[PDB]
RNA sequence: CCGAUAACGAACGAGACUCUGGCAUGCUAACUAGUUACGCGACCCCCGAGCGGUCGGCGUCCCCCAACUUCUUAGAGGGACAAGUGGCGUUCAGCCACCCGAGAUUGAGCAAUAACAGGUCUGUGAUGCCCUUAGAUGUCCGGGGCUGCACGCGCGCUACACUGACUGGCUCAGCGUGUGCCUACCCUACGCCGGCAGGCGCGGGUAACCCGUUGAACCCCAUUCGUGAUGGGGAUCGGGGAUUGCAAUUAUUCCCCAUGAACGAGGAAUUCCCAGUAAGUGCGGGUCAUAAGCUUGCGUUGAUUAAGUCCCUGCCCUUUGUACACACCGCC
């Protein structure tokens, strides 16, 4: 117990990994290495703090999207967000279930009578609205 | 720590002075701060393009 | 008449109790019916996975 | 093939009840040639228990300040005890001590401090760790009371303390105190 | 610390840091440290070994006349990160267990804002005020006192015994000190005398060079004692002998022979303590002309119990109530 990693090697660490996140990698022993000419760490029980921390952090950023920066998750996701764009849209369905409520409404705007609009039954009962209070 | 002799008593100075770094070492100290992490700021170094070889 | 002195093992251990931590309270299940379990306070250093005796049956069932 | 001082191999020493053998640590791996093999045996809860035996009474014979680091005549005193008591039984002074131990832990005891209620307050049960811890020193206060303003040794006390012990005759002081302990835990049912 | 967020960005403290301990047959080195090997020896075996066994005996930086750094010393570095595996966890911060590893919580030092009518004017040529300043409260000298005892309390030492005491044999340390500005007073080997404390000569050491390979105690192995206030305990007290000093009476200390008192494990209460720890056990340093039952450190032997709780004693955070704010030892 008592393995609580501080702020003066999270913000380092966090750091350290969005400038350099292709040089580091998975192992210890080589993160405590390429610590030693990426940054000035006084302590040598500082910057092996540092690199563990690292690795751990490393092995999250290949699973997920931690707050730490990196430019191919970044590019990754500015891919999806701007793709997958369908090659039908979903807006374009040939029938619409249209409310006969919201359907005088289109009259009104001399926009009703399409051909994809098909007027539905409304609901009947008007069982909308929770009990009230417990149970 | 001074003391000053005053016709009332005396009086206690304590006069404390965080020396700022420097690796000169004339102005204050030479070792950073132990808990201060520089991270030197790396090139772009991207290199893109296809690959060549350069023939020397 | 008298009930005989049983074993019972340990399977969980259900926090220490006793006003002072001195006693832990474990879910023993009967070495002789698998199924029948209670819950009882025991003194000692207790893990799960031990065998312990009784001389009597019921004593004592809560939840704390 | 051990022969712990020299004599009485452990493999055939058989553990009766299912409760203590994982907490008697006798045969097998706890076959040491002497019980003097300090090993940081404190270093965490239930390790104790992988200490030999015959190394916990040589620990807990060693009390009340005129002895405390002076271990290695405990080791003496329980190398007599084990011949005497061999001497007196014919069989393993090993088997003896086990038995002795199994008898001698106490099964239940009373705790809580609820006003006092009726002798304690209530009764509780205890684990087969506690069960050896008390054993031992209840065998070794006995022996230690027994032989303290007297001409018999601590060797021939420590001998009979665990004789009696085994073979139940409540004649020993552990067996006295745990038929008590037992007593005030049903009336503290 | 992760996260939620009318807060964002910081600063101190914690941590980080320094010293110490644990591992490096890896590097650098060693006549003020050694180890191996070899040559001279000395003793045993000698049937017969003989590259036999022992030597803290002598040599091979007495410079051409051996190597090496494991042991010792001490520097540069490395090494451990919750890093690897399994499980728990928002799968976050982390937690538990296990493997490999010397090491998976080694001990210390330092240590915030604010404060106390806490202690020191008897540390200071630190100091305000006041007092005294020649029949002195200055300073020096002589003597006495600080020790004085119907009694109460605190820190400790020795014990109450056979898990012991006495007698003998054997056997193992680490801290660290050591010849003086003034200032006079060091640590001591070796030989002789004495029963002892000591005394008398000769050295060595300003020191990894000499004490010193610190032949420590406990422990270990043999002897006597035999459950008794006994060979337990050594208080009290008589006589004698030395040492320090200018001076030993109100015994400075040490030695010898006599006396062997309470004390047979201690009420109510109450202290300290989690691993090389408690405790047993000695040895250094400080004080020291003479000196430790004190203290500060060091080694040696070395455990029981526990890996929890808020019950007592308190502490921190939040909510809450308050007629308190000299703050519940309050107020009324
Ligand atoms: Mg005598």
């Amino acid at each position: 117990m008592g393995r609580v990693r501080t702020k003066t090697v999270k913000k380092a660490a966090r750091v350290i990994i969005e400038k350099y996140y292709t040089r580091l990698g998975n192992d210890f022993h080589t993160n405590k290495r390429v610590c030693e000419e990426i940054a000035i760490i006084p302590s040598k029980k500082l910057r092996n703090k540092i690199a563990g921390y690292v690795t751990h952090l490393m092995k999250r950023i290949q699973r997920g999207p931690v707050r730490g920066i990196s430019i191919k998750l970044q590019e990754e996701e500015r891919e999806r967000r701007d793709n997958y764009v369908p090659e039908v849209s979903a807006l374009d369905q040939e029938i619409i279930e249209v409310d006969p409520d919201t359907k005088e409404m289109l009259k009104l705007l001399d926009f009703g009578s399409l051909s994809n609009l098909q007027v539905t039954q409304p609901t009947v009962g008007m069982n909308f609205k929770t009990p009230r209070g417990p149970v | 720590v001074r003391h000053v002799l005053l016709r009332q008593g005396v009086l206690g100075i304590k006069v404390k002075i965080m020396l700022p770094w420097d690796p000169t070492g004339k102005i204050g100290p030479k070792k950073p701060l132990p808990d201060h992490v520089s991270i030197v700021e790396p090139k772009d170094e991207i290199l893109p393009t296809t690959p060549i070889s350069e023939q020397k | 008449r008298v009930q005989p002195i049983k074993l019972a093992r340990v399977t969980k251990v259900l926090g220490r109790t006793g006003s002072q931590g001195q006693c832990t309270q474990v879910r023993v299940e009967f070495m002789d019916d698998t199924s029948r379990s209670i819950i009882r306070n025991v003194k000692g250093p207790v893990r799960e996975g031990d065998v312990l005796t009784l001389l009597e049956s019921e004593r004592e069932a809560r939840r704390l | 093939d051990i022969k712990l001082f020299g004599k009485w191999s452990t493999d055939d020493v058989q553990i009766n009840d299912i409760s203590l053998q994982d907490y008697i640590a006798v045969k097998e791996k706890y076959a040491k040639y002497l019980p003097h093999s300090a090993g940081r045996y404190a270093a965490k809860r239930f390790r104790k228990a992988q200490c030999p035996i015959v190394e916990r009474l040589t620990n807990s014979m060693m009390m009340h300040g005129r002895n405390n680091g002076k271990k290695l005549m405990t080791v003496r005193i329980v190398k007599h005890a084990f011949e005497i008591i061999h001497l007196l039984t014919g069989e393993n002074p090993l088997q003896v001590l086990v038995n002795a131990i199994i008898n001698s832990g106490p099964r239940e005891d009373s705790t809580r401090i609820g006003r006092a209620g009726t002798v304690r307050r209530q009764a509780v049960d205890v684990s087969p760790l506690r069960r050896v811890n008390q054993a031992i020193w209840l065998l070794c206060t006995g022996a230690r009371e027994a032989a303290f303003r007297n001409i018999k040794t601590i060797a021939e006390c420590l001998a009979d303390e665990l004789i009696n012990a085994a073979k139940g005759s409540s004649n020993s002081y552990a067996i006295k105190k745990k038929d008590e302990l037992e007593r005030v835990a049903k009336s503290n049912r």
